[PDB]
Formats: C-alpha cells, structure tokens, sequence
C-alpha cells in the first residue's frame, strides 16, 4: 500500500509496573473490532475505570 | 449357445440400464454435496459460531 | 376457428328479391332474417347514421363440419359514401356460387378490404364491448397479446410482441377513467407514454385476445360463429372515404 | 481408462474428409507437421515433399487425399485440434452460454487456472466415470482458454457431442457450449469440483438464452470495459469524449463546444426537408442508440430479448411484457426509429441496448436481470 496507514495499541499502569501486551492488545483489538474506534475508546476507558464494572 | 445367447443379451441391456441409473444418482449426490458444502445457511452458521467464539473469549479475558 | 374473411359491395341492395334465384340456382333453402339494429343503443346517438340493416344469411344444413358450415353476415346503411359490405368464412364451394350470383344479378363491384392499423385497433376496443339485454354495455376483459412484424436491414428485428394481461388492462382501464374506449384512449398512450413505440404507425399483425377473437390485417379469426354489432358497425365505417 | 493421444477411434471417413475440406492450405501444412512430428507415420525427408506440393500451387482435394490416406479415423487428438481450428476458422456456427462461479458467502471467485496442472486434474477426475478425453489451447487473438472436453460410449468406441468450455482469463464467468443432457452436467461438475482445490465453487448460470459467437460474449460478459454499459454508455467505455490532463487546453470540448438541437418536451409527434436538421436527427439517433458516431448493427448482435415492465399508477401493479426476436435487436430498433416511427424522446434506456443480451424485469424505474 501507499496511503498513509495509522497505528492503534493502548498501554495499561497499575502503578506498579506495565501490565501484559498480548491480552491487552487482544482485548483493545476485540473491542475496536467489535464496537468501534469512537465507541471503542470510550468503552476501554471505562473498563479501565472498573469503579463498578 | 443360441438361447443363452438371446438371455444374455436381454440381461446385458438391464445392466446397461442400471448402469445409466446409477451414474444419474451419482451425479445427484454429488451435487448435493457441492450445493451443501457451499451454501448460505453453512457460511451463516460458519460466521455466527466464529463470533460466538470471539465472544466468549472475549469475554473470558476481560472478566 | 371461423376465419372471417372480408369483402365490399358497391350499391345498396335489398335482399328480399332475388332469393329465389339462388335456391333455384342452389336446390337448398336459406333463412335471411332482417335485423334492423343500431349501434350504442345508449341515447347519447341521436338516432341518426347510427342503424344498419343486417342480413344474416344463414345455411341451415347438417353441422356435422364446421368448415363447410358458412355464414353470410351483412351490413348496410342509406346515408353513407359506400353502404354495403359482407363477411364470409368457411371452406365451401357455395361460397364462390354465391359470389358468383351476388356478381351476376344486381350487377355490383366485389373486392377485398384490407385493414389499417387504426382501424384494428378499433376492432380490438369493439370487440370487447359486450351488449346485455338490459341495455347497457358491460366490458369484459382478455389478456391481449400485440404482434408486430417489420422488415429491416439483414432482417435484423424480425417481429416483436407486446403481451399485456387481464388485471393489467382492467387496472389501466379503471384508471383512465370510465369510457367506452379503453384500446384507443388509455393503452396506447400508456404503450406511448412509457415505451414511445406509437402503435398506429409501427407495423401491426396481430391484434390477438386471449382466446377469444384474432384480430388480423386481412381476416378476424374467431371463437364463436355470431359476429357483434359494433365490430360490424366499425368495419363498415372504416372503408368510407 | 483415461484416453491418450495415441488411441484412434471408430468414425466414418468422409464426415473427416467434409471438416478437413473447410480449411485452407497453409493450416494443413501446420497440421501434417504437427503431426507428423508428434506421432508420425508411413523426418525432414518427407517434410520437402509437402513444401514442393504446397508451391506447384495444388488443390485442397489432393492435400485432404494426402493427409487422409497417409494416416489410414486418424486419432482422438488430431480430431481434437481438427475441430479445434474449425471452431477458430468459424465463429458464427456455435452458441455460447454464460454462468458465473460463486463461492461461500455469494462474493465471486477469479478462476486464475493454469492450462499444465488443470488438464491432468479434470481428465483424473472424469476417467472414475466414463471414458473421456480433454484438450485444451488458447484462442490467438481473444485473451481466453478454449477447452473441447469429448465423451464416449460402448454400443468399438462410440463417439459423443463434443462439449466446449471457454474459460476466460480473469474472470468469474465461465461460458460453455449449451447443452442439457446429463453429459453436459457432469462434465459442467467435475469442472466445478477440479478447479477449486482450496474452497468450493458452485456454478449457478446467469443466463437462459444463448449468444452467438465468442467475440460477441466476450464483449458482453467477459473481462472488459464494455461488460455493463454496453448501450447508450458505450462511450464511458471508450473514452473519447474526454483527454488526458495533460493534453492540449485548446482542442476541448469546454473550449470548441458542440453542435447541439434543442429538444421538445411537448407532446408534438403524433402530428405528422432540411438537411442539416436531419443529419443531426440522425446524429441524435446515433447517440441513443450507440456511442458517439452495417451503419445499423450494433457493437454485438443480441437473438432474443424479453422484457417485463411493472409500473405503479394509483397502487395498481400494471405489468406488460415486451418480447423480441431476430438477428439483432437494437440494431433494427435503431433502423425503426431512424424511419421516425418510434419517438426518440420517450424512448427508455433498457429498450435502448443497455445491459444487453439480459431479459429481466423491472420495479420501479431500475432493470435486474432474471434467474
């Protein structure tokens, strides 16, 4: 290809340390796939609050 | 020789009925399951158990 | 299966007179009922140029066949540019005898009516319109199938049918409005309107019904023996000048 | 009991003798050469012998004695390539059958076939039914794959119809020659069971009504630029209306400006000199029925046609159905408008040629084909 392709991954803290790559970009890549990028991000951004659920 | 000539040649044209009878039903069923193997309700049911799986990996992996 | 084959006739003749030459010539007898009928028995005619005399000239024989079976219906009318014709079908001998006499007696001048396209497609709205006895005119309906036969380059397009059915034609019919025209008022626009092959001038073959009548451009084929009023009144007023 | 090259079947002489008679000299020659070199019988030595026949000048009736009574049938595969080159030499006499290849969920498949590994496949495939025997080449001037597939029978060998299938180059449609017997749907679903090898394809046919001859169905339906718009589109798919950016400024339609009539709207052509008027009327017919400018026949000759309009006036479903048939259609629809018997003002664009060779319906102002 020649169009200028972009790049999505997300990156998780706990604090601590980094959390694990695979089962994050398996999960951000399920969840783009499965809602989209501007519904997506907003449902990864609350998985990633978890106050509740 | 003569007369099992003559019943010979009446079961040989039986045979080649036959013949003809079952080379109709081969190709039946094997387009019945080259129509089966390739149809709508197969790829439907194929996409739907692929999205069922992704599902509940998904779903495992996030709880 | 009773083609109806087409003729003129010059003068106006009574044919009362006559007959008895023919059954001397002939040795059979004949039954010639005078039916003095009128076309759209409606009062929006005027009962002027609107009456004919027809003159079934039946052959009461054995119908055993029905191509050696022939009528003789006629038409006729005091006030128009030429005021007589005659319709025959059949296969028979006795038709050319009575030629034959109908050229030697009263002296008149025979030959064959060949049709227009408008003038089938009036045919094709006459022969529709069915007369009860409560006088009024009730229309039924018949799956029409058109029929065209050109002649081009190399014989490109050889012939070409519009087929249009039943609920179709009642549906186009009840939308046009109510008249006693529907073939000359509301198809042939439609046809013009959303095909543009003008029917009047495109070369006609057939104008066939479902079954019922054949319209064609030398001849009427038919289910039935009797022919109606209108179509009778229709030809004859097609070959005025 | 897959059949080689080097078996000979049982057929009458002179039916060889009558196809080998429509052919000119020099494909002759080719074929004795061939031949001779692949099979031979009764090397270079009687190559001459031919050269020196072929410059006296002779006929074709002493070179037919030649090559029938040099080989006395003659083989399964010279009968092939014989047929074969009859098939190129005469396109008008077969009649072509259009189906497209579908797989999984409806989207269609390239066939993308090699001619090496297919042969030996489909043959493999056949011979666990009946006796068989394929051949197959490519057509010199169109970009397809003809394939003559002939089957046999035993009352020695008894010959059957041979059948043709013509595999385009890069596209979903497969055309074969039209037949309806059971041999025809055996040989029609070993083709759609060998050609696959990875997912299954199926066949389902995109038309009813044969087409001529093999230019003409690789125009309608095959890989080319003309394959949908075919009528008063024909210019979209030639270009000659538009240049390139970077052509001249000066020589452009914006620029120059085209010599155009004003059209009627009114209803003035059931009320019925000069010239330039009636050159562009013929013009203007020209542009409806065709691209931009014989004088009669169209791009492809089309046999029958079958049209079906279902308009909507007050919620009442008013069906006619138009049928056609001859040679070409448009092509005398063109000529009876052009006579000013068809007004070309409400004339529209299914009757006009476009998506040709398709009989379909219509529902509301928008053609489909039919099944």
């Amino acid at each position: 290809c020649f169009l200028p392709m972009s790049k999505i991954s997300i990156a998780l803290w706990k604090g601590g340390e980094r959390f694990n790559q695979i089962d994050l970009d398996e999960i951000c890549y399920g969840l783009i796939k499965e809602y989209g990028v501007k519904t997506g991000l907003k449902e990864i951004c609350n998985v990633c609050l978890f106050p509740d659920m | 020789i003569n007369v099992s000539n003559n019943e010979l040649c009446y079961q040989l044209k039986q045979v080649l009925a036959r013949k003809e009878d079952l080379n109709q039903q081969i190709i039946s069923v094997r387009n019945e399951i080259q129509e089966l193997k390739a149809g709508k309700d197969w790829h439907d049911l194929q996409n739907e158990q692929a999205k069922l799986n992704d599902k509940v990996k998904l779903n495992k992996r996030l709880n | 299966p009773y083609t109806w084959k087409f003729l003129g006739i010059s003068k106006q003749l009574s044919l009362e007179n006559g007959i008895a030459k023919l059954n001397q010539l002939l040795n059979l007898e004949v039954d010639l009922d005078i039916q003095t009928i009128r076309v759209p028995s409606d009062p929006d005619g005027g009962t002027a140029a609107d009456e004919y005399i027809r003159y079934e000239m039946r052959l009461d024989i054995s119908n055993l066949d029905e191509g050696t079976y022939s009528k003789f219906i006629f038409l006729g009318n005091s006030k128009m540019e030429v005021p007589m014709f005659l319709c025959y079908c059949g296969t028979d001998n006795r038709n050319e005898v009575v030629l034959q006499w109908l050229k030697a007696e009263y002296g008149v001048i025979m030959w064959p009516i060949k049709f227009e396209q408008k003038t089938m497609i009036k045919l094709a709205d006459a022969s529709i319109v069915h007369v009860t006895k409560e006088n009024i005119e009730q229309i039924t309906w018949f799956s029409s199938k058109l029929y065209f036969e050109p002649e081009t380059q190399d014989k490109n397009l050889r012939q070409f049918s519009i087929e249009i059915p039943r609920e179709s034609c009642e549906g186009l019919a009840l939308g046009y409005g109510n008249t006693m025209h529907p073939y000359n008022d509301a198809i042939v626009p439609y046809i013009y309107n959303e095909t543009g092959m003008a029917v009047e001038r495109l070369p006609l073959t057939s104008v066939i019904l479902a079954g019922h009548t054949k319209i064609m451009r030398e001849s009427i084929v038919t289910s039935t023996r009797s022919l109606r009023n209108r179509v009778l009144a229709v030809v004859l007023q097609s070959i005025q000048f | 009991l897959r059949l080689e090259d080097n078996y000979v079947p049982t057929s009458d002489t002179l039916v060889v003798f009558k196809q080998l008679m429509k052919l000119p000299v020099t494909v002759l020659y080719d074929l004795t050469l061939s031949w001779f070199a692949k099979f031979g019988g009764s090397i270079y030595l009687l190559t001459e012998t031919l050269d020196l026949l072929i410059e006296k000048g002779v006929r074709r009736n002493v070179i037919v004695n030649r090559i029938l009574y040099v080989y006395w049938g003659l083989n399964v595969f010279q009968l092939a390539e014989i047929d074969c080159h009859l098939m190129i030499s005469k396109p008008e006499k077969f009649k072509w059958l259009p189906s497209k290849a579908l797989r999984g969920d409806g989207k269609p498949y390239v066939v993308k076939l090699q001619p090496a590994k297919f042969i030996e496949n489909l043959q493999t495939d056949l011979a666990k039914i009946y006796h068989c025997h394929v051949y197959m080449f490519k057509h010199p001037s169109l970009p397809v794959l003809i394939t003559r597939i002939q089957l046999f029978d035993s009352n020695p060998l008894i010959s059957r119809r041979p059948y043709y299938v013509a595999f385009p180059l890069n596209s979903p449609i497969i055309f074969h020659s039209v037949d309806k017997d059971i041999y025809a749907r055996l040989v029609l679903q070993s083709i759609s069971r060998t050609i696959s090898e990875r997912e299954t394809i199926i066949f389902k046919p995109v038309q009813k009504i044969p087409v001529k001859s093999i230019h003409n169905i690789m125009t309608l339906l095959g890989p080319s630029r003309f394959a949908e718009s075919m009528g008063p589109w024909e210019c979209y798919a030639s270009a000659n209306f538009e240049r390139s950016p970077l052509h001249d400024y000066k020589k452009h339609q914006g620029l120059t400006g085209k010599k155009v009539m004003v059209r009627e709207f009114d209803d003035s052509f059931l009320n019925d000199e000069e010239p330039e008027i009636r050159r562009l009327r013929l013009e203007k017919n020209m542009i409806k029925f065709k691209g931009s400018a014989s004088r009669y026949s169209s791009l492809v000759p089309i046999e029958k046609v079958g049209f079906t309009l279902k308009n909507e006036i007050n919620s009442r479903i008013i069906t006619i159905k138009l049928k056609f048939n001859g040679n070409d259609i448009f092509g005398g629809l063109h000529e009876l408008c052009d006579k000013n018997l068809i007004n070309i003002d409400k004339v529209p664009g299914w009757l006009a040629g476009e998506n040709g060779s398709f009989s379909g319906t219509i529902m509301n102002g928008d053609f489909q084909r039919e099944q």
